[PDB]
């Protein structure tokens, strides 16, 4: 079952589809390696313990619940509004009574009646798509996959494969 | 818990953490001081600048 | 003694921790 | 198309209002 | 060039 501690799996980024663009081992660390000695086993593998258990905490709080790793499009709600907020114009004119001044033979170049109006806006409809680059931070903290490739597959991380597709469930890269 | 995940591997290592004067032990720190004049120690350890 | 003088009784208070020793 | 004659949208420009202060 | 800021306690 259990196969080490392992390394987590360092997702990569792309200009969104809705995919993370895969995942891969991390090889930017150490604590898999050699030379020292036989008294940082439990000095180097703590460590190793300890980063992996600060990343499954990590994960649990900032994430939201999902059915698959990479879903290919986040809802609407989970994408995160970053949408603006209503707005007040204050019209400049009347153009209802200060027009028969025009047509009474005045030329012009807030004297008149204190009319002023005051129009409200607001912004767009909500959006699905890829998610934020913020928000990319937040979904997708690395992952510890603590018993490598054990099972059937069908429980397998294909979503750590960047050429996979989810939705079709095979793996074509036209190579 | 949700701090960076790389803390405890650079606390360990000196890239980030606790000044070596607070990392060791407080025998050792005032062994350093008194023998400052003739036999420096302090080249031999890591302060984590950030 | 043609001559300047500047804020200078004060100093960088920073830790080996830290670059910048905050403000509230 | 075979049209020489533009059409009026028959509304002004915008339909939305907004209180006088 | 110039690499690294004092990293000797001081004393």
């Amino acid at each position: 079952m259990s196969k080490e501690i392992p390394t987590p799996y360092m997702w990569s980024y792309q200009p969104q589809m809705g995919l993370a663009a895969g995942a891969a081992q991390d090889y930017s660390t150490r604590m898999n390696w050699l030379s020292a000695g036989p008294a940082m086993i439990s000095r180097v593998n703590d460590i190793r313990a300890h980063r992996n258990q600060i990343l499954l905490e990590q994960s649990a709080l900032t994430a939201t619940p999902r059915n698959h790793l990479n879903p290919r499009n986040w809802p609407a709600a989970l994408v995160y509004q970053e949408i603006p907020q209503p707005t007040t114009v204050l019209l400049p004119r009347d153009a209802q009574a200060e027009v028969q001044l025009t047509n009474s033979g005045v030329q012009l170049a807030f004297t008149p009646r204190q009319a002023v109006l005051t129009l409200e806006s607001s912004s767009s409809q909500p959006r699905s798509g890829g998610i934020g680059t913020l928000q990319f931070v937040e979904e997708f903290t690395p992952s510890v996959y603590f018993n490598p490739f054990s099972g059937s597959p069908g429980h397998y991380p294909d979503e750590f494969i960047p050429n996979f597709d989810a939705i079709s469930e095979s793996v074509d890269g036209y190579d | 818990m949700a701090t960076p995940s790389m803390l405890p591997q650079w606390a360990y290592m000196h890239i980030a953490g606790q000044d070596a004067s607070e990392y060791l032990s407080p025998g050792l720190v005032q062994f350093a001081r008194a023998t400052d004049t003739y036999f420096s120690l302090g080249n031999k350890f890591r302060n984590p600048t950030v | 003694d043609i001559n300047f003088s500047s804020l200078a009784p004060r100093h960088g208070t920073r830790p080996f921790m830290g670059t910048w020793s905050d403000i509230g």
